[PDB]
């Protein structure tokens, strides 16, 4: 059901889990622990994509360029990275990347070292400063989370494929192009030219 | 009785047999106490030596 | 051009080979009377060569260094007639033959003396099996999906490990 | 005629007939459609 | 009663000449000797390895000594492109005066052999210049071999014999061999290149007496320890540099130019130094992977157990493979020989297209000989790898411990593997042979335009992706807008593109329909030889015809004429049958290489491009055409320096036919004939006084097969070597 | 330059010693 | 480019990574893998006198169990990273993407 | 039989078969080289197998091309 009405569900996907629409044509979740790992990885990927989409749309909307050209400073020698127009004095190539490595390694290590799978997916505690877990609307909130998350995941994949399709162009500029000639500039320009 | 009924179709579980995973017809089963391979099986196709029959114990024959 | 190959229409080596073959045939012809049968045979040869080379030129064949048509088998749309189209025709014919042979074997394993049917072919049975090969791919897909095409590994003789 | 038809249905006789028919077909095709390296379509 | 085969009681008690043959032929099968313990087996193998190392070093020291004593190494170095190298002097009492004066080449005072091993170019590249240098090297290698002999004797003594557990310490051995044997050795070699070879190629003379005085770089070890390594690449050698001469030389010791040296048509010495330094760093890092004694590293067994797919498609995965591999020396030998054969093929394929030695590309006969040598060595090594895999299955494979792991799954679906190899071989053979016969018939009927000439567009696309602009695909270093081209245009592409767009060398030769057909023939040969070898390896333990083949061993004659006949039913017989196919495949490979390079060197590549598409061209324009000078080595009108190669050509033909004799007539004829001859000797007067001690018997079936195979292979090798050298040296082109 | 007779005899003596060591190793492998 | 500063920073960063964020993971993995085993038992248990773990050299008083061998390993990684950084900065190679 | 027929062919092409001119000069197909070349196995390889096989391998494109085709097919 759900993803395909009338379709029999696989046994390992009963439907109780958030976002469980029974979509598994390749049977990747047959092994239970692999299924739990896939749930965790789906949540992490979805959260990263959620946080990534505004970091792609807002800077382009404000005139600071698209996301594909966001690393374009690093490609040139002496890029002098910028933030909201203001240059970043510590934005040389051999310091920001090391800082990224150390900090992300710390957060990744703290996350990797928690036994309970439920807290591996939804830790809570210090990550809920505004509550949002005392109420009874928690499960549907998880469902909303996974729904916006898969939506943003497909959105970022669209960003990437459009980056290959039209190099030097941003997703919002592609939206403008579609609004300009919706019946001449579509995906057909790439797959059937 | 000892093994399968006469005329029944039996499948061979002997790994070293030419007819492993093949079906044959039971011809006779000997009830003498002491015989190790009493079941006689006839096969539709011959082996390399040209023999189309063999003897098996009931534990290495299964019912279809 | 698809690996630095010029089209054979404007290939100088192709025309040189045309000229050389025609000249050789005419040299062989000079030693026979015009009305003689050997002269007719050689003139038929000349016409055959001329039409062969015109046909090769008209289909946009790719000639390399000197005149020799080269075949492109990478799937290019301009060369589908070299390997993909005849390849598909071959696949249809070969699959026909194999499928009808398999069907005949199936239909003679239920006979009382199959070996006699293999050494002495049941021509009516064989012919009405052969007639079924027209739509062989559909039957093959149907048997594959239904599970009647592939024997289960539990019923196949294997040697000890 | 039963025995004659049975003999004619034997493997070698039928192979001879079938392969001769195939060879004649191919030879005649080459008579009318010779020296082709490309399937025209 | 303790006769010659002291390691086999059964052979010692054989009263026939079979005892001698089998004692000779079963000496090194240590596991089969009577009263053999694993400890003694390992120690004997260790000492035999020491002996082999000593023999190898003696062989190279003898090469050095003979080149120093009877060679023209100095004269060759003064003028490499117009001096023929000398291998060694000839003292044959059977020569006549014409033979004495025919073999006086290379500016010698008597008959000499002209070397075709490339040792002159190799030693000139690595800095050796005079005969005293070669003599010192030979003496040093004599000392090294003596040291290895001393070590081999020493580790066999009671108080220095290693234990079995020491021999099974896989992690420590890998760590030491990756770090020191591979990494530190390469570091030392790049140190040699920096200190000796490069200064020698730039006119400086650095020896042991001034190693600590000669400065490899003007800024010595300053920028190395300051992190500014670019200083070691600021001043590369110019294109006007002359090897061994200070004119046009530079000061950089670790460059990254790529391509070839314009004057020697070989790789730059600084590029090779940087290569060896980089791989030394990588190998030394890699050798710190496994856990030996310090609590850090990896457990290889646990790595193997951990690597099992959760879906069960591979079964239990690699569980139990560590013990199976560490306990079985035949598995290790098979893996080593597989890797060594692949790497030998790589060496052969990379040294002809990327010559590392100065003035080696100009030496055409040396290049051809080196390629053929290493390709045949690689083929033999691959056959050995598969044979030892079969021996592993027969003697060392335990299904109990290897239960449902990858090896058991290979044994389970072996019929599928063999059937698909059969299909691939059949398809390749049918279609390649049919295309060749089609082309033959079209050339025979005078209509070459009707050939089926298939353009190798996939390999040409790869060539374009490597920078070849001849085919006009314009992608991946053939296009300016490609990101790979932009990334590489600063470092190697200036040299690499220049070298690959030069058609005068063998770097990515132009290919056509003949190249397509011959590569498909090569694929046929590889697939068929692999089919035979894998079938032997996987049917070694048993089959439907012989379910209990494992109890009969690896090499047994047959199982008698019962069950329809069981000739060549052993896995050793599969190896016997695959040796013919590997010989054929390497013959095809070397035939292609040799013809392609003859037509490249002579400058008329049109002959190959037009004649290689049909087999009559192969017979006439390659075999018949290039053998004219070979067969005229000696004739009624005289003889020349190619007489030895003509004689070896005929000799190889004769040995090939004698191999035919041992392969066709099988045993019984000769046993009856020997019976008759024994009667004759026993009944002849003045000769029945002389009596044999070993009863003369005909050769056994397995022995007959092996002797016929040896004759066949020796004839193959000698005939082709004679033809190759005679046709590449009679016309230096 | 060309090697001398002293060098030749040094090489011969070294080879003789290596042969002695080889015979020793062969006798050690034998038993 | 400052050699001393880069080397010190890289070595300190990788030592910190090995001491605080990666030490528990490395400990768990060495506990899971354990000593290499020859056939059922360890190499030393099989009779290899030279395969015994060097306990004297592995003794440490660091509260987290950081050993001098671990110090050497993480310092080697840090020096490798620092020299990679120094060689790439002092390179002059600009792909200009 | 192979050696017998090879001996016949070489001896006839060398010493018997040939052409006579008006003056009376007899030239032979091979040139009378059997007396000095048949004594050597290299002579058989070169002056008979290599020299006299030049026509079967160069017969392509002519009425003798079938002989070259069957030469290779028999191989
Ligand atoms: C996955 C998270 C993510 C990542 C990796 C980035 C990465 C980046 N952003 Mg984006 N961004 C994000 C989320 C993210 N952003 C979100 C959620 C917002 C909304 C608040 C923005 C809004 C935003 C703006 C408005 C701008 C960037 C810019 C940048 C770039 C400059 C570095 C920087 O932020 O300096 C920050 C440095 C310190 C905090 C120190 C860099 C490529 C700048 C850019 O495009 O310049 C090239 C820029 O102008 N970001
Ligand atoms: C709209 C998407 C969405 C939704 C519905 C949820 C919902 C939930 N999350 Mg998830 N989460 C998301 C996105 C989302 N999250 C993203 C993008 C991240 C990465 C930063 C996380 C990281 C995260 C962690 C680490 C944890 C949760 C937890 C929770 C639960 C309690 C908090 C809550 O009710 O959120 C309500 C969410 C909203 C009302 C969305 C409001 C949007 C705000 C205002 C930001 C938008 C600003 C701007 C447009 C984007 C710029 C980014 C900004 C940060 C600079 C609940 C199931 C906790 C949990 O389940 O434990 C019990 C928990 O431990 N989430
Ligand atoms: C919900 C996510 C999302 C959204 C809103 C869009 C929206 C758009 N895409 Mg993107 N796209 C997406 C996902 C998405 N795409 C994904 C997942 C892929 C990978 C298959 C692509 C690959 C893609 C390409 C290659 C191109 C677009 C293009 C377009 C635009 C016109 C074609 C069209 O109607 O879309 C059709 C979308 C799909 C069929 C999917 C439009 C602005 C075109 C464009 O920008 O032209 C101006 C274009 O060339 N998209
Ligand atoms: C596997 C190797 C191989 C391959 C691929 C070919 C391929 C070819 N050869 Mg070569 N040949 C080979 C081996 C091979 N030959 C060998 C071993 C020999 C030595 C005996 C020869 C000797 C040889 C000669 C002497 C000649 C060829 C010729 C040909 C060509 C056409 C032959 C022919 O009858 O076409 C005609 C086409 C057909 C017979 C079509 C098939 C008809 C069947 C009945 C199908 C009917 C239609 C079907 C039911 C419906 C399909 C779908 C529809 C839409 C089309 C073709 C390029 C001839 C040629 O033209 O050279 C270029 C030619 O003169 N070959
Ligand atoms: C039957 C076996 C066999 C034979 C007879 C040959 C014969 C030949 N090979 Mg081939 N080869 C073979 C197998 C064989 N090869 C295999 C299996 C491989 C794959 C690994 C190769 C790979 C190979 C390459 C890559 C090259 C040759 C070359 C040569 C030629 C030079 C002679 C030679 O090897 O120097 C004999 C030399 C030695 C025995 C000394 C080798 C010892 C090295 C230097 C050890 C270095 C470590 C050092 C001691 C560490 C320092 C310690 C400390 C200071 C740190 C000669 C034609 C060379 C060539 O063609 O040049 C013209 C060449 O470049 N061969
Ligand atoms: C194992 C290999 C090896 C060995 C034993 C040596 C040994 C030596 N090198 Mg060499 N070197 C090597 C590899 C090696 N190097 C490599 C791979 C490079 C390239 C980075 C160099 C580059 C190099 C330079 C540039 C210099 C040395 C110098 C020296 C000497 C140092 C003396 C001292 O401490 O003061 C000594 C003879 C120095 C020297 O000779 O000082 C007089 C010197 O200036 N070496
Ligand atoms: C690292 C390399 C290596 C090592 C250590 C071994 C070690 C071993 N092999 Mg393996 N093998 C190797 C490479 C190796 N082989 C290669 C490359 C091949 C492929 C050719 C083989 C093929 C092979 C087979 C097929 C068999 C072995 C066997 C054996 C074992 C006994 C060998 C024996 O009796 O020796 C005694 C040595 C001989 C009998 C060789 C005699 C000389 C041969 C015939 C060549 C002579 C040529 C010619 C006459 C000389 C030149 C003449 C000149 C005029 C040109 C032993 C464990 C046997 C075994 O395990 O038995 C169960 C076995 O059956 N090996
Ligand atoms: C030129 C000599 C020659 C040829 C053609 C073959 C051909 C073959 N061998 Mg054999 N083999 C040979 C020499 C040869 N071998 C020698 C010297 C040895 C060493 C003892 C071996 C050892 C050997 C082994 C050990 C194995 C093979 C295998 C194969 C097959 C490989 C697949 C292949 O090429 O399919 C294409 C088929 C061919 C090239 C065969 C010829 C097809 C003809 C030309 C078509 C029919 C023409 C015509 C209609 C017939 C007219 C006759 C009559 C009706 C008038 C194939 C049947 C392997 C095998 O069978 O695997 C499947 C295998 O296991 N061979
Ligand atoms: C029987 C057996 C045996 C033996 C076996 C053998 C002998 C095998 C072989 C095998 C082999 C002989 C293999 C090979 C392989 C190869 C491969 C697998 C390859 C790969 C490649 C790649 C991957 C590539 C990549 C690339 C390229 C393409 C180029 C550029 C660069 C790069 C890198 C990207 C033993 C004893 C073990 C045991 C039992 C079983
Ligand atoms: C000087 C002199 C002289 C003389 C001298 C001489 C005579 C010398 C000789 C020498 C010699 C005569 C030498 C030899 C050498 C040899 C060697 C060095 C060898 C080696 C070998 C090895 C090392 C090994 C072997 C082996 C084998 C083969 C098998 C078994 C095992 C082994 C591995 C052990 C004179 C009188 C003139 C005078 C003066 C003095
Ligand atoms: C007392 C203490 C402390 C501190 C300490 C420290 C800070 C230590 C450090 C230590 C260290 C800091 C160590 C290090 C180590 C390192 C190493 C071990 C390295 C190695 C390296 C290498 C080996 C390299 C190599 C190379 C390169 C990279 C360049 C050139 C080339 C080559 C390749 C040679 C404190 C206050 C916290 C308190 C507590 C305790």
């Amino acid at each position: 059901a759900e993803w395909l009405p009338g379709n029999p569900r696989p046994s390992y996907l009963d439907g109780s889990a958030p976002g469980d629409f029974g979509f598994d044509p390749l049977g990747l979740g047959e092994v239970p622990e692999n299924l739990e790992r896939f749930k965790e990885s789906e949540l992490i990927h979805a959260r990263w994509a959620m946080l990534a989409v505004p970091g792609v749309l807002i800077p382009e909307a404000l005139g600071y360029g698209n996301w594909v050209s966001a690393q374009k400073w690093a490609a040139t020698p002496g890029g002098q990275a910028t933030y909201l127009g203001n240059p970043v004095p510590w934005g040389n190539l051999p310091v920001i990347l090391a800082i990224e490595f150390l900090a992300i390694a710390f957060a990744e290590s703290q996350r990797n070292g928690e036994p309970d799978p439920e807290k591996r997916k939804y830790p809570g505690g210090a990550f809920d400063p505004l509550g949002f877990s005392k109420g009874a609307n928690l499960e549907e909130l998880k469902l909303k989370e996974i729904k916006n998350g898969r939506l943003a995941l497909v959105a970022f994949l669209g960003f990437a494929v459009q980056a290959i399709a039209y190099p030097g162009t941003g997703p919002l500029e592609n939206l403008k192009t579609h609004l300009a000639d919706p019946w001449h500039n579509t995906i057909a320009h790439v797959i059937i030219p | 009785v000892i093994g399968p009924k006469r005329g029944s179709i039996v499948k061979v579980l002997r790994r070293e047999s030419y007819w492993f995973n093949d079906t044959g017809k039971v011809v006779a089963v000997d009830q003498a106490p002491g015989v190790r391979y009493p079941v006689v099986v006839r096969f539709d196709k011959v082996n390399y030596a040209g023999v189309s029959t063999n003897n098996y114990s009931p534990d290495e024959l299964e019912q279809s | 051009d698809v690996a630095g190959l010029t089209p054979c229409k404007e290939s100088k080596g192709f025309a040189k080979r045309q000229k050389q073959e025609i000249k050789k045939l005419e040299g062989r012809l000079k030693l026979y009377a015009p009305d003689s049968a050997p002269a007719l045979a050689i003139n038929a040869t000349i016409e055959k060569t001329k039409r062969r080379f015109e046909f090769y030129g008209n289909q946009g064949l790719l000639c390399g260094t000197d005149g020799l048509p080269h075949l492109i088998v990478d799937g290019d749309q301009a060369h589908l007639g070299e390997f993909v189209y005849p390849g598909l025709v071959f696949l249809y014919i070969a699959g026909w033959i194999g499928w009808v042979g398999r069907a005949y074997l199936i239909d003679v394993r239920t006979s009382k003396k199959p070996t006699e049917k293999e050494i002495i072919i049941d021509v009516p049975l064989a012919l009405r099996i052969m007639s079924k090969g027209l739509t062989w791919p559909v039957a093959a897909i149907g048997e594959l999906r239904s599970g009647k095409l592939v024997e289960k590994s539990s019923n196949i003789t294997v040697s000890p490990r | 005629m039963q025995d004659v038809k049975t003999y004619l249905s034997t493997a070698p006789v039928l192979a001879t007939l079938w392969f001769g028919f195939l060879a004649g077909l191919l030879i005649e095709i080459n008579r009318f459609f010779p020296d082709a390296l490309v399937l025209p379509l | 009663a303790s006769r010659f085969p002291k390691f086999s009681r059964g052979l010692s008690q054989d009263p026939t000449t079979r005892r001698i043959w089998f004692g000779i032929a079963t000496a090194h099968d240590f596991e089969s000797h009577d009263d053999m313990t694993e400890e003694r087996l390992y120690q004997k193998i260790f000492a035999s390895h020491f002996g082999q190392l000593a023999i190898i070093f003696l062989w190279t020291s003898g090469n050095l000594f003979h080149v120093a004593w009877q060679g023209n190494f100095e004269a060759w170095g003064q003028d490499p492109l117009h001096v023929r190298p000398i291998a060694h002097a000839i003292w044959d009492p059977h020569f006549g005066q014409p033979a004495v004066e025919a073999f006086t080449r290379g500016g010698a005072s008597g008959p000499v052999n002209i070397a075709y091993s490339g040792v002159y170019q190799w030693w000139y590249t690595i800095g050796l210049r005079t005969n005293q240098d070669l003599y010192g090297g030979s003496i040093f290698l004599l000392f090294v071999s003596a040291l290895f002999l001393i070590a081999g004797w020493l580790h066999l003594q009671p108080k220095w014999k290693p234990s079995v557990s020491w021999f099974k310490n896989a992690e420590s051995r890998l760590n030491h061999h990756l770090s020191g044997l591979f990494g530190v050795s390469s570091l030392a070699w790049t140190g040699h290149l920096v200190h000796v070879a490069i200064p020698e190629s730039r006119g400086e003379h650095v020896r042991w007496n001034n190693l600590l005085t000669a400065l490899p770089h003007p800024q010595g070890l300053g920028p190395f320890f300051a992190g500014q390594w670019n200083v070691y690449a600021q001043n590369p050698d110019s294109n006007s540099h002359l090897f061994g001469t200070s004119e046009g030389a530079g000061t950089a010791i670790l460059t990254f130019l790529g391509g070839f040296h314009p004057q020697t048509q070989s790789l730059w010495l600084t590029d090779m130094a940087h290569h060896h330094l980089a791989i030394a760093v990588i190998f030394i890092i890699a050798g710190h992977m496994y856990r030996t004694n310090f609590g850090i590293g990896h457990s290889m067994k646990e790595i193997l157990e951990a690597h099992t797919p959760p879906g069960g498609r591979l079964g239990r995965g690699h569980k139990g493979l560590y013990d199976t591999i560490n306990n079985s020396l035949h598995f290790q030998l098979g893996l080593a020989l597989a890797s060594l054969g692949v790497i030998t093929s790589l060496v052969a394929q990379h040294m002809y297209s990327l010559p590392p030695y100065a003035f080696l590309a100009q030496d055409f006969t040396t290049q051809a000989a080196l390629y053929t040598h290493h390709q045949y060595i690689a083929g033999f090594i691959m056959t050995g790898a598969f044979a030892h895999g079969a021996i592993f299955f027969i003697r060392d494979y335990n299904p109990e411990q290897n239960k449902d792991n990858v090896l058991a799954r290979m044994l389970e679906h072996k019929e599928a593997i063999i059937s698909h190899l059969s299909w691939a071989s059949l398809f390749l053979g049918f279609h390649t042979l049919g295309l060749y016969v089609h082309n033959d018939v079209m050339l025979a009927f005078g209509t070459p335009e009707k050939q089926i000439l298939i353009e190798p567009v996939f390999a040409q696309w790869i060539q374009s992706a490597h920078g070849k602009a001849l085919y006009g695909f314009d992608v991946l270093l053939s296009s300016a807008d490609s990101p790979a081209f932009n990334a590489g245009q600063t470092l190697w592409l200036p040299g690499w593109l220049d070298a690959i767009n030069n058609n005068s060398n063998s770097l990515f030769l132009t290919i056509g329909p003949g190249d397509f057909l011959v590569h498909h023939a090569i694929a046929l040969g590889l697939h068929t030889t692999t089919l035979i070898l894998v079938k032997g390896a996987l049917d070694a333990r048993g089959s439907k015809l012989m379910p209990d083949k494992k109890e009969f061993g690896y090499s047994f004659p047959c199982d008698g004429p019962g069950r329809g006949g069981t000739c060549d039913i052993s896995a050793w017989d599969a190896f016997y049958l695959a040796v013919f196919w590997m010989l054929n495949t390497i013959g095809w490979v070397t035939f292609y290489w040799h013809w392609k390079h003859i037509t490249l060197w002579q400058g008329n590549v049109a002959q190959f491009n037009e004649s290689s598409t049909y087999l009559m061209g192969w017979l006439r324009d390659y075999l018949w055409l290039n053998s004219s000078q070979l067969i005229n080595g000696y004739n009624p009108f005289g003889m020349n320096s190619l007489s030895v190669w003509a004689w070896m050509f005929l000799f190889g033909h004769l040995v090939w036919a004698t191999g035919f004799m041992f392969l066709i007539s099988w045993r019984g004829y000769w046993q009856e004939l020997i019976e008759t001859l024994a009667w004759a000797h026993e009944r002849t007067p003045l000769a029945n006084l002389v009596r044999w001690k070993d009863k003369p018997v005909a050769l056994s079936i397995v022995q007959a097969r092996l002797v016929g195979l040896a004759h066949f292979s020796v004839g193959y090798i000698f005939t082709y070597a004679a033809f190759l050298i005679a046709s590449t040296s009679g016309k230096f082109g | 330059t060309s090697i001398s007779d002293s060098q030749i005899i040094v090489a011969l003596v070294s080879a003789f010693i290596t042969g002695i060591l080889a015979l020793r190793l062969g006798k050690s492998l034998y038993q | 480019a400052n050699t001393a500063l880069t080397i010190t920073l890289s070595t300190g960063a990788l030592l910190f990574l090995g001491r605080f964020v990666f030490l528990p993971f490395q400990r768990d993995n060495v506990s899971r893998q354990g000593l290499p085993v020859q056939n059922g038992v360890t190499h030393f248990d099989a009779g290899d006198s030279r395969a015994q773990e060097v306990t004297s050299f592995l003794k440490t008083n660091d509260p987290a169990g950081f050993t001098i061998v671990d110090v050497l390993a993480w310092g080697a990684l840090g020096h490798a990273v620092g020299f990679f950084i120094l060689a790439t900065i002092n390179n002059g190679y600009n792909p200009q993407f | 039989i192979s050696v017998v027929i090879f001996h016949f062919s070489w001896k006839m092409q060398s010493d018997v078969w040939g052409s006579i001119s008006d003056q009376g000069v007899v030239t032979h197909i091979t040139g009378g080289n059997f007396a000095q070349s048949s004594i050597t196995i290299n002579g058989w390889l070169r002056d008979f197998l290599w020299a006299q096989a030049s026509q079967v391998i160069q017969s392509y494109g002519s009425s003798l091309s079938a002989y070259g085709l069957l030469f290779l097919g028999a191989h």
